[PDB]
RNA sequence: AUAUUGGCGAGAGACCGAUAGCGAACAAGUACAGUGAUGGAAAGAUGAAAAGAACUUUGAAAAGAGAGUGAAAAAGUACGUGAAAUUGUUGAAAGGGAAGGGCAUUUGAUCAGACAUGGUGUUUUGUA
RNA sequence: ACGGACCAAGGAGUCUAACGUCUAUGCGAGUGUUUGGGUGUAAAACCCAUACGCGUAAUGAAAGUGAACGUAGGUUGGGGCCUCGCAAGAGGUGCACAAUCGACCGAUCCUGAUGUCUUCGGAUGGAUUUGAGUAAGAGCAUAGCUGUUGGGACCCGAAAGA
RNA sequence: AAAUAUGUAAGAAGUCCUUGUUACUUAAUUGAACGUGGACAUUUGAAUGAAGAGCUUUUAGUGGGCCAUUUUUGGUAAGCA
């Protein structure tokens, strides 16, 4: 017995019915998927400005 | 002894008597405190009275 | 209780919350755990990963005795002190009367540590006890003794 | 300070005595608890009962 | 006809008045709902709406979290507020000589917030000391931190406990965890 | 120390209530079917006490009409209460190849309440 | 298109073992008396010791190892609180929570100190690797709706098999 | 090479100024990223509307579709696919 095989139809409305959201942006992105060897500096350079913030500040 | 109280053991093994989640059971006395009435508002009439 | 259920709020309706056209059959998708490399293999692997196979190594005759090994943290230790003289050790904190706490009889069998216990002198029997443990109970002026 | 509790006498007159509270009746008072524990303490003495 | 933007008889979802029968805490209830609409604190709001909260919404707050919060600068002498119950810890050793606003406290709790020169305080008690929350402070413990929320969002790539009865090896550490079986998750 | 839908003797139930509960509350593993192994029902209730209708009359008789017992024969051995389907009689109504229904009203039949209130007051008796 | 001539009575998501989310309650780093013992107005109620169950530590196949550099970290946003200000606003503190970078424990790959039964021990310090972890505990028990599985399993139904 | 559809942007998580960090980078205080401190506030950066915004857990039913305008495939066509 055929039967229907693909069609979209009501797909949009289905999507529209929760509403198409945006991804939520975030402030400070994650640095995931970014130069490891840069990564491995930028690591030292925060630990580095957190030691004279707090002498500083001190 | 069978109960316990603020002075003497209860007789049941690690047993206290509960104690209560509000000091008294009078709202009212509470609400006519007095050092709420200072910091409270003046009231309405109970009854808004019908506009347009 | 059955006054309660919703069957009592169901009467009357003819599918009784089980609808027209799929119905309430018997056993639609199979028994138990039928179709774990099949047609129920998607529920399975997204909220069971790891279910099918052999992993390890097979021991025979396992008895849970020999790893009988309770673990203790640092920031406990001092709960196995009576509180009647919880109060004395701490304040006369000093060497010559350390109180002695038997951490096998109170039934366990590793010290680890977690941190900062204070700087009580204490003496402790142990059968184990990790490095960072020990460190941070001699640093006290305590000291461990090995037990069996 | 409980206040007091006067005593009778079987003949139904006062007694001299008079004794305290024993702070156990000064505990709360919950109906949904005690309402909670009585149904389900109720169905302690119960015979079992089954269709051959 | 009306050409809805919205679903028409939405409820707010909001918790009001708590589904416990608690006629203490109902009472509580009653006093605070007549403070929040004739003081304007948003300090008498605040612990309204906490009233309402569940169990698992009313977290436990430990003594030592009590400790962290007066170690704040400024914040000796303020008066802490907890719309819940307040449990022991014995992973602390000193404790200062602040009062504690909560719903219920733990047996040990009261006996090392008394030793330690303070009182312990109901709600009520707060309220005719602080109508509108003068100098108060209020602390909420962690929600996250229970077994359920472990599981919660289970799927690849989460690593968020599959819900299992016994652990161990053999059990979900096959084909699907490791890429020497199949793949790895 | 443990088991026990069997046997014997006991005590109980937020159990069931004659289409339920054992198949069986009754002359139930009975009546009954099958060559046979086997299969297997239905069926409780007048009334306090039969006091179960003496007697008269019509009829061949069964019975009927009286009489009588009974607190009640609207309890008569087809017997507590006696519903519905279905039927008879009486009464009302409508009906030109359905009936039944919804809105409104005419017509007919039938049905409740409101009509003291307190009071001016004594033109008054039982004089208050 | 199927069932329904009519009426009365009967008649179909229950119970249990184990569980998931949510809610209520008690207690709370503990929690659970009722296997059992004592007691009793006697299948009720009341009382009780030791263990045990779950939780307070995880990670490795395993041998094994084992959670603070620091105000238990930094940054961003935070209800609320505090100070100033009539207010507007400004500043401080900012729990829960959200994002991100770090820190600690386990596994894997490295580096290989002091020493030595010279082959043992693994100090120190790293790594686009990995964990269902730590980072001032939240859990245990009872009950309730709903949902799942095994059970006759919502009720009635085979052709067969022994 | 259209029309209709479609991506991005229209700020405070912004702009500008100064100098701190780093094992990264540069011939190099050269750069890069993150910052300290300083300055610019409701006309703060187009229109309109916001009915509250954001977020989590859990589960029911469903998983045979059909029709109309327009675009369009096979078929002569079909109340055809
Ligand atoms: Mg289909
Ligand atoms: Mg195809
Ligand atoms: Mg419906
Ligand atoms: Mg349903
Ligand atoms: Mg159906
Ligand atoms: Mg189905
Ligand atoms: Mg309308
Ligand atoms: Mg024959
Ligand atoms: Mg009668
Ligand atoms: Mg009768
Ligand atoms: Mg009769
Ligand atoms: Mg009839
Ligand atoms: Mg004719
Ligand atoms: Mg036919
Ligand atoms: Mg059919
Ligand atoms: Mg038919
Ligand atoms: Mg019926
Ligand atoms: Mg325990
Ligand atoms: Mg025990
Ligand atoms: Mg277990
Ligand atoms: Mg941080
Ligand atoms: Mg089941
Ligand atoms: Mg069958
Ligand atoms: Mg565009
Ligand atoms: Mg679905
Ligand atoms: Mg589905
Ligand atoms: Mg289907």
């Amino acid at each position: 017995a055929k039967s229907k095989n693909h069609t979209a139809h009501n797909q949009t409305r289905k999507a529209h019915r929760n509403g198409i959201k945006k991804p939520k942006t975030y402030k400070y992105p994650s640095l995931k998927g970014v130069d490891p060897k840069f990564r491995r500096n930028h690591k030292h350079a925060l630990h580095g400005t957190a030691k004279a913030l707090a002498a500083a500040k001190k | 002894q069978v109960w316990g109280s603020e002075t003497v053991a209860s007789s049941k093994v690690g047993y206290t008597l509960p104690s209560h989640i509000i000091s008294t059971s009078d709202v009212t006395r509470i609400i006519n405190s007095s050092e709420i009435q200072s910091a409270i508002r003046p009231a309405g009439q109970a009854t808004q009275k019908r506009t347009h | 209780p059955s006054r309660f259920t919703k069957t009592r709020k169901h009467r009357g309706h003819v599918s009784a919350g089980k609808g027209r056209i799929g119905k309430h059959r018997k056993h639609p998708g199979g028994r138990g755990m039928a179709g774990g490399q099949h047609h129920h293999r998607i529920n399975m692997d997204k909220y069971h990963p790891g279910y099918f196979g052999k992993v390890g190594m097979r021991y025979f005759h396992k008895q849970q005795a020999h790893f009988w090994k309770p673990v203790l943290n640092l920031d406990k230790l001092w709960t196995l002190i009576p509180e009647d003289k919880r109060d004395q050790y701490l304040k006369s904190a000093s060497k010559e009367t350390a109180p002695v706490i038997d951490t096998l009889a109170a039934g366990y069998g590793k010290i680890l540590g977690k941190g900062r216990i204070p700087n009580v002198p204490v003496i402790v029997k142990a059968r184990f006890v990790s490095k960072l443990a020990e460190e941070k109970i001699r640093a006290a002026g305590g000291v461990v003794e090995l037990i069996a | 300070s409980r206040p007091q509790v006067t005593v009778h006498s079987l003949t139904g007159e006062a007694t001299a005595n008079a004794l305290p509270l024993p702070a156990v009746f000064s505990a709360p008072i919950r109906p949904d608890i005690v309402h909670t524990v009585f149904t389900s303490v109720n169905k302690n003495k119960r015979q079992a009962y089954a269709v051959s | 006809g009306i050409d809805h933007t919205s679903k028409q008889h939405k409820r707010s979802g909001h918790r009001t008045a708590p589904k416990s029968d608690n006629v203490y805490l109902k009472l509580l209830v009653k006093l605070y709902t007549f403070l929040a609409r004739r003081t304007d604190a948003p300090f008498n709001k605040v612990v309204l709406k906490a009233l309402f909260l569940s169990k698992i919404n009313r977290p436990p707050v430990s003594v030592s979290r009590i400790a962290r919060a007066l170690k704040q600068e400024g914040a000796a002498n303020k008066t802490v507020v907890v719309v819940g119950t307040v449990t022991d810890d014995a992973r602390i050793f000193e404790f200062p000589k602040t009062t504690v606003a909560a719903l219920r406290f733990t047996a040990g709790a009261r006996a090392k917030i008394v030793k330690a020169g303070g009182e312990c305080i109901t709600l009520d008690q707060l309220a005719v000391r602080a109508p509108k929350g003068q100098n108060t402070l209020i602390l909420r413990g962690p929600r996250n931190s229970r077994e359920a929320v472990r599981h919660f969002g289970m799927g690849p790539h989460k690593g968020k406990a599959p819900r299992i009865l016994s652990t161990g090896r053999k059990f979900e550490r096959a084909r699907g965890r490791r890429r020497s079986k199949g793949f790895k998750v």
